[PDB]
């Protein structure tokens, strides 16, 4: 009876911007990954550290579901060791990522005539992210040496710029909804498996 | 980010064992998501892959070479190594250590792994010769509006000589030329900076010659001619 | 195993679209991932296209890669061609036995202006005249097309001895550079009033002349 709330994260309603990438832990639960193979509606489905055909019968100490919205070009950067605008200042995977990466198109739902501006991303950060770090600050990026003083000014940018999401866009600049499932291998009891 | 810097002898007398080492920074070599390879480039000719390795020991080899190839992960010191034995002149090449794209599985479960290189090293140069390293004697090319001075890096073996200027703080107007190979089978390049006439009497000019295969580190004042 | 055949040389105007093909001789091209690497001269390669149509980050949007199953080709498309793209382009695919690279496509951008070489000729340094070597350094630079012919002359009379010229190499600015050295023993450097460097690019001669102090 206790399915892992997967329609809660996948089917869902609102997703987060990638700078404020949303995360759900699911403890004490059996997980139906069967409804994720036989789907076909995923454009990319990558799995790092484990085959997903194996996934219905290992035991893990928790799984985290990370989820967000990015352009279709930026999905590649949702991978171990990818360089990039999303990987560095928005959402970094560890290089030793056990887990999987699931993404699909959402123009019929997220791309609005006139421009759905409502999703956005970090253009500018001082340091890169640590894996699974989350950055929320609206602190003005000091792009030059001339200081910023909290004002959007000379060499001083608001570090978050928008996605402008028209449904008329190219295959690159679409809106995509991504779900990252990570699997921690703790030296600890299993709370989530599936048989 | 992910920097990849090689380590090579520059010289491998023939029929012997060439060892290269690829020091890695900004990433775990112990990660089983990636693979780690060597690509060589014999000079003025195309590229070929040698071997690739992940940390589990699972290991792929070019079969024209596989007989002579060994590879391993030096996981304490975060670096990995190419051992190529019984080398010949056909193993003269620039050797690139590189890092593949991440090993993953599709939703059907087919395993995609070691298929192409994401991040490259700078390369290291290996010349196979029955001889040994010769340090460069180095000489100033003093100037005679716009004005050009320089360094000569005379008689060295093998490639490379790397040269920078005022400990690398001057790069602008620096042009370092490709070396000639003379009849002697040795090498000579020259390295010229174009600067204003104003900075002749005041602003000092050290070029920093470094021939890695012979430990040879050499600086030199280029100061102008008089009457 | 299989071959990957690339055309050796392509030439296209700036701004126009060029496409480098990559023809697998054996096996269907859509069964393995195709990677494209660029190599500027004397530079390490960098990945421009992986997984047939993806790019890593920092590769411009004008790089695309595609597949044709009809000609069994992978294509790399550079659209809006720059001054600065002038490179060797290697396609690579694999299978679980060996990787295979293509032989190289040297791409050349047309319409770049021709350029008369800057020629700089240096005497032997006084540090080098003791220990008894006298090398004259002639530095030919900023020329295009990359085809020069160096002559040397003692006094005003042809040197035919001691000259070792490097074949011209492509610079950062896509013009070409070479150098020509003349090793003399110090008697020869003393026993002439002048030495001269005749670099002849497209039938015009640039004089630079050098004497002892
Ligand atoms: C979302 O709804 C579809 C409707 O066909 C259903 O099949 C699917 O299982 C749901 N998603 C999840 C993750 O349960």
């Amino acid at each position: 009876t206790n399915l892992c709330p997967f329609g809660e994260v996948f089917n869902a309603t609102t997703f987060a911007s990638v700078y404020a990438w949303n995360r759900k832990r699911i403890s004490n639960c059996v997980a139906d990954y069967s409804v994720l193979y036989n789907s076909t509606s995923f454009s990319t489905f990558k799995c790092y550290g484990v085959s997903p055909t194996k996934l219905n019968d290992l035991c893990f100490t928790n799984v985290y579901a990370d989820s967000f919205v990015i352009t279709g070009d930026e999905v590649r950067q949702i991978a171990p060791g990818q360089t990039g605008k999303i990987a560095d200042y928005n959402y970094k995977l560890p290089d030793d990522f056990t887990g999987c990466v699931i993404a699909w198109n959402s123009k019929h739902i997220d791309a609005k005539e006139g421009g759905n501006f409502n999703y956005l991303y970090r253009l500018f950060r001082k340091a890169n992210l640590k894996p699974f770090e989350r950055d929320i600050s609206t602190e003005i990026y000091q792009a030059g040496s001339k200081p910023c003083n909290g004002q959007t000014g000379l060499n001083c940018y608001y570090p978050l710029y928008r996605y402008g999401f028209y449904p008329t866009d190219g295959v690159g600049h679409q809106p995509y909804r991504v779900v990252v499932l990570s699997f921690e291998l703790l030296n600890a009891p299993a709370t989530v498996c599936g048989p | 980010q992910l920097q990849l810097q090689e380590s090579g002898p520059g010289l491998v007398k023939p029929s012997e064992t060439l060892s290269l080492t690829c020091t890695v920074s900004g990433g775990s070599i112990s990660s089983s998501n990636f693979y780690w390879g060597w690509i060589r480039q014999p000079p003025g000719k195309g590229l070929e892959w040698i071997a690739s390795i992940t940390y589990s020991g699972r290991t792929f080899y070019n079969p024209s070479l596989k007989s002579r190839v060994a590879i391993s992960v030096d996981t304490s010191k975060n670096q990995f190594s190419l051992k190529l034995s019984s080398v010949t002149a056909a193993d003269t090449a620039v050797y690139y250590c590189a890092r593949t794209f991440p090993s993953y599985y599709d939703r059907s479960g087919y395993h995609y792994l070691n298929y192409g290189m994401d991040v490259w090293g700078q390369g290291t140069t290996v010349t196979v010769s029955s001889a040994s390293t010769k340090g460069p004697s180095v000489f100033p090319l003093a100037p005679s509006g716009t004005a050009a001075l320089g360094c000569l890096v005379k008689d060295y073996f093998p490639e490379p000589v790397t040269v920078s200027w005022n400990s690398g703080a001057l790069t602008s107007g620096v042009h370092t030329f490709p070396a000639v190979l003379q009849s002697s089978g040795l090498y000579s390049l020259s390295s010229v900076v174009t600067v204003p006439s104003s900075s002749l009497g005041t602003q000092t000019y050290i070029c920093n010659v470094n021939h890695k295969p012979s430990n040879t580190k050499v600086d030199k004042k280029v100061e102008p001619k008089s009457c | 195993n299989f071959m990957l055949t690339q055309p050796h040389s392509m030439s296209e105007s700036p701004g126009k679209t060029v496409t480098i093909s990559c023809t697998r001789s054996s096996g269907s091209i859509a069964s393995n991932y195709v990677q494209w690497y660029q190599q500027r001269p004397g530079s390490s390669p960098t990945t421009v296209i992986y997984e047939d149509n993806q790019r890593p980050s920092g590769v411009p949007d004008r790089f695309s890669g595609s597949i044709d199953s009809s000609s069994n080709s992978a294509s790399l498309t550079i659209s809006g061609l720059k001054t600065e793209d002038e490179a060797d382009y290697y396609c690579q695919s694999y299978d679980s036995s060996s990787w295979v690279f293509g032989g190289g496509t040297k791409l050349t951008v047309l319409g770049q202006p021709k350029a008369n070489p800057t020629v700089t000729l240096f005497p032997p340094s006084s540090e080098e005249l003791q220990a008894n070597k006298a090398t004259l350094v002639c530095l030919i630079s900023d020329f295009y097309p990359g085809a020069v012919t160096v002559a040397w002359k003692a006094d005003g009379s042809p040197v035919k001895a001691g000259v070792e010229t490097t074949k011209p190499s492509k610079q950062s600015n896509n013009k070409y550079a070479a150098s020509s050295y003349l090793s003399l023993t110090p008697e020869q450097w003393k026993s002439h009033r002048s030495y001269s460097c005749q670099v002849t690019h497209e039938g015009s001669t640039v004089e630079k002349t050098v004497a002892p102090t």
